[PDB]
């Protein structure tokens, strides 16, 4: 499982 | 020329802020491809102009069977438009939600193939920064292709240096937790991660808090499971040192200190390349419309001058 992630950029 | 009516709109694939991801066929030559659709409006107003840009002209400068294809990049007065090409097997992280953990076998399969591109992406001055399960996916004969390259940076060789704070919490490596700048050895810690989880079947380090993730990440040493093989421990051990000097593939050789550990002894490189190798999984699919490796979420869905310059593209491939 575990959640799906999510790309960030300052 | 190409335009947003040469393609039949088949399935849904992905949906988000940005835009939406769909299987298409081409109708003037039957083959299929996934489209990503962006909002433009959408893109400058929360300044995901330059990642757009990057991500088209570090696609339009790259050919490896490892790294996804572009065929077409075009644009309409609020859109833009990437065809790609399309990956049947879905992501990994669908797939290793599914059986749990991989064997180490086939861990090796998958740990080569990346390692092979991240060696192809470093021969080009170019920096990955955002390995994750979801950026792994599946092509119709079992290979690994990365999507998604709006995080890289380019104009990287040897020990040359980034600021910009970016990529994925759970997979940051430790020195892009400290301030100041980082070199391409954050996409070996990247490769750490993603062995780890197909490997010991969870994330290394994990908290829902981004605060207490980031405490992780730097002060906390990795367990790893007792009947784990020695030269999996070993791989895992070098690829997730915290310090880049010391991590493996930190060094001057980059992947070929990857490439020499013994967890990978039995691989050809030269003809992993070359996709000689039978791979470990085919993804099970009876026509070429079937999205049963992608979320019911998205599948099971019906569906509708300086700034963008380095952008429209037509592959001659
Ligand atoms: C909403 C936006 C931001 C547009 C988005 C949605 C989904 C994804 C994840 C994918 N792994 C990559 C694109 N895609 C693909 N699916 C199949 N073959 C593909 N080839 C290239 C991309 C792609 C869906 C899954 C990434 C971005």
């Amino acid at each position: 499982g575990r959640p799906r992630t999510t790309s960030f950029a300052e | 020329k190409v335009t947003m009516n040469d393609f039949d709109y088949l399935k849904l694939l992905g949906k988000g802020t940005f835009g939406k991801v769909i299987l298409v066929r081409e109708k003037a030559t039957g083959r299929y491809y996934a489209m990503k659709i962006l909002r433009k409006e959408v893109i400058i107003a929360k300044d995901e102009v330059a990642h757009t840009v990057t991500e088209s002209r570090v696609l339009q400068n790259t050919r490896h069977p490892f790294l996804t294809a572009l065929k077409y990049a075009f644009q309409t007065h609020d859109r833009l438009c990437f065809v790609m090409e399309y990956a049947n097997g879905g992501e990994l992280f669908f797939h290793l939600s599914r059986e749990r953990v991989f064997t180490e076998e086939r861990a090796r399969f998958y740990g080569a193939e990346i390692v092979s591109a991240l060696e192809y992406l470093h021969s080009r001055d170019v920096v990955y920064r955002d390995i994750k399960l979801e950026n792994l996916m599946l092509d119709k004969d079992g290979h690994i292709k990365i999507t998604d390259f709006g995080l890289c940076k380019e104009g990287i060789s040897d020990g040359a240096t980034m600021k910009t704070f970016c990529g994925t919490p759970e997979y940051l490596a430790p020195e892009v937790l400290e301030d100041n700048d980082y070199g391409r050895a954050v996409d070996w810690w990247g490769l750490g991660v993603v062995m780890y989880e197909m490997m010991c079947g969870r994330l290394p380090f994990y908290n829902q808090d981004h605060e207490r993730l980031f405490e992780l990440i730097l002060m906390e040493e990795i367990r790893f499971p007792r009947t784990l093989s020695p030269e999996a421990k070993s791989l895992l051990a070098g690829l997730l040192k915290k310090d880049p000097k010391q991590r493996l593939g930190g060094g001057p050789s980059d992947a070929k200190e990857v490439m020499e550990h013994r967890f990978f002894l039995s691989i050809n490189w030269q003809d992993v390349v070359q996709k000689k190798l039978l791979p470990p999984f085919k993804p099970q699919v009876t026509s070429e419309v079937d999205t049963r490796y992608f979320d019911d979420e998205f599948t099971a869905q019906s569906i509708t001058q300086e700034m963008f310059e380095d952008f429209d593209y037509i592959a001659d491939w």
